[PDB]
């Protein structure tokens, strides 16, 4: 029951974040942020600081996580260790 | 124009069907009530049947009158929602009220500004010339 | 430059009902106070070796001070499809300085007929509806005295489209349909 | 527009009248002693006339509608003037507030 | 007559429409062309109540398009020869009478009009009236006309109105 | 049987007379102030400035229901909203009238903040801004921090810049719906008046570019804020002196 | 006895239309 509920709510959160990203692309940002790859229930890649005027931000769900907490992954750069900023 | 022709046709059909129906339902009540000779069916059936029939036709007439009232109200709403010339005249009239209000407010504010500015000038000529000298 | 085609639908309103049409147009059109323009137009024709004389229409706004004369060329009708239900003509619109009359006469264009048009202008999107009463002008040169060509007023719906894509006529037909009970705006061929 | 108001009033009145007439006529129909003979005929005539009148009025008012039942919802609004006036009133209120505050400070000065 | 029948129609779907929502795209597209077009064999088509089934898509070699045979249920209206149908008069003219039956429009020639009937040019609204005024036909009136025959062109059907048959015209 | 019939008839008629002798009057009054239209049986109205030339893709259609009548506001236009502009030195009316005025005000504040946030993100400007969710932060002078925030209640502040924001977006609407676009010569096509005058009364590059200028609500607001700060600074300096 | 007509006040005259357009295009009644 916990595994099914967790998978469902995490996929719903992925969908909500994807809708928020497309809404931001539509109105305010306007090509200043892009969607590289979006896999429903697997990962969603957002690219900022484009080459015109690249980096990606992947938000994924892994079946069930017990040994390691499931957080977000900044895949391309792997940002440096900034104690205050990387935590936020 | 097509869509205006269709709206007119629908309202007119509502009204025509309506006068015809109220008159015909009254006619059916009178084709009836007329205590005619009975046979075979028997009053025990004829009587109750006739009573029920009269009740139902009365209800029908009342419903047709209610529909007439509804259509009248609809026409009234249409003549206030989008008559067109009256609506244009009303928009022009509200523009008038708003404009006069704005004018009055503007004049008031300008006069206020002038008087306050004169007071400010007096105070600027004072405070600056004060001996004091901490 | 791309060419500018003018889509035109022309219809007439008798004077008695002018008030009803004015109120109606104000409601459907964008909420702008009516223009109430007055203008004088003289058409110049060039009698060259080719039989057809080039016709250039020169317009001066008497009512609006400090506004330039407008010179326009109107092409032959390009109407083809019955579905379009519009008159299509090539049009070039050029604002000109006051010394327009002299330049045209020296060039060789000859003044032919002059009319004075007075009426109201209203607009919805690109569409412009002009309602005006044409007045004949008598005496060789002047605008002081005019006689009415007709009791009725011509109503013309005109769009100066860029000539890119189409369906411009469809929008015009829909708008014309609303005024159709009040006045039948239709494409009337200039011939007879 | 009072014309439309009067029309509606007349309509309602006539309708109510006709249904009262019908009620009375059917009540006299069940009546064992219908004393209102000529009176009853007069009532029938009146009811018929009323219905005819209602019908005519309705048709004429429908045309009055369809003369300008343009279907078009009408664009022209007073939103511009209204918004402008609202802005002006708010500005005057702000000015009044500032004036009152300055007056209060001056009062304070006097209070010593 | 209003007849609810199943039609066999084909859809040419551009590949750009492939991907998500391809099946309802065909359903959505089907309504675009079927509605607004008529055919003599089936008459005017009003609406598609439902889609019975969706067929397999066949590509056309070289073209790249797809062929979807779709079975759908729709109501159609077709005039039949020698039948009487209620009609509405649109415009009244001396030459003939123009009447509209929904999508279908019918023209009545002056010859088909009864001999005793005559055009009323003097009256501001064009109309036909008799000497005794027993029966009057005017624009936007209910009349019944007998269809002499069904004739079609450019996906449009318009027949002739015959008033010779008994119990026809306004009442 | 006729007794029953008569009874029913009388009851109904008298019921109609009891419903006859102010929904109608209410609806009439609601029309003069707020534009209305007829669709189906759910009569709607306009609650947007689209008549006054606003290019905001939002349907301002408020419903009218019999409950002597009630106005149904579109969802997300409810509550009260007011834009707040602040400088930090770091870094009577009818029932439905109040509801419809508040929802229209919320719509205009959303229009303003959409304009401001888009101009902050996309238009390249000196000393760029940060738009987080509902808050724009700019640094016009290096010791100065200006903050524009859309406070949506959903049930230090300078009023002058908020009021000027409303008037700026109001002039930006009225530029489209202007009478300057009307051509008094009937033959003349359309467009601005001085752009017509540019032809015969020959204009240079500078007048042509001054008639058709590109800037933005954000740019103008920042300029105004900077001027205010400078004035305040000079005043304080002279006072100390 | 539902009478017959009620409003036949024609808004536009087609002859007028023809005349006006004719003048505007060629120039009848202007030279």
């Amino acid at each position: 029951m916990y595994n099914c509920l967790h998978s469902f709510c995490l996929s719903l959160q992925l969908e909500v974040l994807h809708s928020q990203t497309l809404m931001l692309i539509r109105e305010r940002w306007g090509d200043l942020v892009q969607v590289e790859r979006y896999h429903a229930g697997k990962c969603l890649s957002l690219s900022v600081w484009n080459q015109q005027v690249v980096h990606k931000v992947t938000i994924k769900i892994d079946e069930n996580d017990v040994s390691k907490p499931l957080q977000i992954f900044h895949d391309p750069p792997l940002p440096a260790s900034d104690s205050k900023l990387v935590e936020r | 124009p097509q869509s205006k022709e269709t709206l007119l046709q629908s309202y007119n059909k509502r009204l025509k069907d309506d006068i015809k129906s109220i008159m015909d339902n009254f006619t059916e009540i009178i084709k009836t009530a007329k205590i005619e000779d009975e046979t075979q069916v028997s009053r025990a059936t004829q009587g109750e049947q006739d009573n029920y029939e009269m009740h139902v036709r009365a209800a029908n007439i009342v419903r047709a009158g209610e529909s007439l009232m509804k259509l009248v109200s609809d026409l009234k709403q249409f003549l206030i929602l989008n008559d067109f010339p009256s609506v244009n005249e009303a928009i022009d009239q509200r523009n008038q009220q708003l404009r006069t209000l704005q004018e009055e407010c503007d004049r008031k504010l300008i006069t206020l500004r002038d008087e306050i500015s004169i007071d400010l000038y007096e105070l600027e000529e004072e405070y600056y010339s004060s001996s004091s000298s901490l | 430059t791309i060419n500018m085609m003018e889509y035109l639908l022309q219809g007439s309103v008798l004077d008695h009902s002018l008030e009803s049409l004015i109120h109606r147009l104000r409601g459907l059109c964008d909420n702008m106070e009516p223009e109430t323009f007055l203008d004088h137009e003289m058409v110049f024709l060039l009698k060259g070796q080719q039989a057809s004389p080039f016709v250039l229409r020169a317009r001066r706004s008497m009512d609006r001070a400090g506004a330039p004369w407008h010179l326009r060329y109107l092409g032959q009708p390009e109407m083809g499809d019955k579905n379009r239900h519009a008159l299509v003509r090539n049009c070039v619109d050029i604002a000109t300085s006051e010394n327009l009359t002299d330049f045209l006469m020296e060039m060789g264009f000859r003044m032919d007929h002059e009319f004075v048009a007075k009426g109201h202008l209203f607009r919805k999107g690109i569409m412009k509806i002009m309602v005006y009463k044409i007045f004949r002008i008598l005496v060789p040169g002047n605008t002081d005295s005019t006689e009415a060509l007709s009791l009725s007023y011509l109503v013309e719906l005109s769009v100066v489209a860029p000539a890119g894509q189409d369906m411009v006529s469809d929008d015009m037909k829909n708008f014309a349909e609303q005024l159709k009970p009040l006045v039948h705006l239709e494409k009337i061929d200039p011939k007879r | 527009l009072a014309n439309e108001r009067l029309r509606a009033l007349e309509d309602i009145e006539r309708e109510i009248g006709a249904i009262l007439q019908n009620a009375g006529t059917v009540i006299l129909e069940l009546s064992k002693e219908k004393t209102n003979e000529r009176l009853l005929d007069r009532q029938a005539a009146a009811f018929t006339a009323s219905v005819q009148h209602v019908e005519a009025e309705l048709s004429a008012q429908i045309r009055y509608l369809t003369q300008v039942a343009t279907g078009q919802p009408h664009e022209g609004s007073s939103y511009s003037s209204r918004k402008d006036c609202q802005m002006a009133l708010k500005r005057v209120d702000y000015a009044r507030l500032k004036l009152s505050d300055v007056a209060r400070t001056c009062e304070q000065m006097l209070e010593n | 007559m209003f007849y609810h029948i199943s039609l066999e129609h084909e859809i040419l779907l551009h590949p750009r429409y492939f991907g998500p929502n391809l099946l309802n795209t065909v359903k959505q597209k089907l309504f675009t062309e079927v509605e607004g077009t008529c055919t003599g064999k089936y008459g005017f088509v009003i609406a598609v109540t439902t889609i019975d089934n969706i067929g397999a898509g066949v590509i056309q070699p070289g073209r790249g398009f797809v062929l979807y045979p779709v079975k759908y249920k729709a109501i159609v209206f077709r005039p039949f020869k020698g039948e009487v149908v209620d009609a509405v008069v649109t415009q009244v003219n001396k030459v003939g009478l123009f009447t509209e039956i929904g999508p279908m429009s019918c023209f009545i020639s002056r010859h088909s009009i009864p001999s005793e009937m005559e055009f009323d040019p003097n009256s501001n609204p064009p109309c036909y009236k008799t000497m005794d005024e027993d029966i009057v036909i005017q624009q936007d009136d209910e009349i019944r006309l007998k269809i002499v025959g069904t004739r079609v062109d450019k996906n449009d059907i318009f027949a002739i109105g015959s008033l010779m048959d008994d119990y026809l015209g306004l009442v | 049987s006729l007794a029953g019939a008569a009874q029913i008839l009388l009851k109904g008629a008298e019921r109609l007379t009891k419903s006859v002798t102010d929904f109608n009057s209410e609806l009439l009054r609601l029309r003069q102030h707020w534009k209305l239209r007829k669709v189906g049986d759910k009569i709607l109205g306009d609650l947007s400035y689209r008549s006054a030339g606003s290019l905001f893709p939002h349907h301002g259609t408020f419903e009218v229901i019999k409950n002597p009548l009630d106005v149904q506001i579109p969802s997300d236009l409810e509550g009260s909203a007011y834009i707040k502009v602040s400088i930090q030195k770091q870094a009577g009316s009818p029932h439905w009238q109040t509801k419809l005025e508040a929802a229209q005000n919320v719509l205009l504040c959303k229009e303003i903040f959409a304009q401001l946030s888009r101009e902050a993100v996309q238009i390249k400007s000196q000393v760029p801004h940060i738009v987080v969710k509902n808050q724009i932060i700019s640094q016009p002078f290096p010791s100065l921090q200006l903050s524009i925030s859309l406070c949506h209640s959903s049930n230090d502040h300078l009023y002058v810049l908020e009021h000027n924001l409303h008037l700026l977006i109001r002039e930006f609407h009225k530029q489209t719906l202007s009478s300057i676009m009307m051509p008094h010569p009937a033959s003349a096509p359309f467009g601005h008046k001085r752009m017509r005058l540019s032809g015969p009364q020959a204009f240079d590059k500078n007048e042509i570019n001054s008639l058709q200028s590109s800037e933005g609500l954000l740019e103008k607001i920042i300029k105004q804020a900077k001027h205010i700060f400078l004035r305040s600074r000079a005043a304080a300096t002279i006072d100390s002196l | 006895e539902s009478g017959g007509l009620r409003p036949n006040k024609q808004t536009f005259n087609p002859t007028d239309t023809n005349a006006l357009v004719a003048a505007v295009a060629f120039g009848k009644g202007l030279s």
